[PDB]
């Protein structure tokens, strides 16, 4: 349970890069 | 795709909407799991954007 | 005015959004899926021409 | 001892949102 709020609620390295070189 | 943004009553009247991803005008924002109360003796509305006010 | 398959760097109000291509010294670094099976798009919000009352 | 490190070292994706709105 703690490994999937962890999956859920955190920011993926692909998504954090992906806004951060869209702005 | 079926799970995206589904809101469940987590307890009382705290709901649970799941995690997704939204594009507004072409950025994409993605929001975890989170929770939000209800209105009591109400049918209110649950939805994702922004207000006049806010 | 015809309708076909287009490659711009803004998103039109209306349109149907398919993919955010972002491409640097000729090769493309990352691509986003824009359509309903990945994002909810959040709809433009489009004034009507007369206001309420006139 | 992975778990918990991998909770404090890793972003929230709400703090993650939150500076992409900031910028």
């Amino acid at each position: 349970v703690v490994l999937d709020a962890l999956s859920s609620g955190k920011a993926d390295l692909s998504y954090v890069n992906t806004q951060l070189n869209s702005k | 795709w079926y799970n995206r943004f589904r809101v469940t009553v987590q307890s009382g009247l705290t709901l649970s909407v799941t995690q997704g991803s939204i594009s507004v005008s072409g950025n994409i924002i993605s929001f975890p799991p989170q929770t939000i109360n209800a209105i009591d003796n109400a049918n209110s509305f649950v939805w994702i954007g922004k207000t006049d006010a806010d | 005015p015809a309708i076909a398959l287009r490659v711009s760097q803004t998103l039109p109000n209306v349109c149907i959004p398919l993919a955010r291509v972002i491409a640097a010294s000729g090769s493309v670094t990352s691509v986003t899926d824009l359509r309903d099976v990945s994002v909810d798009i959040l709809p433009p919000s489009i004034p009507d021409a007369v206001p309420v009352g006139s």
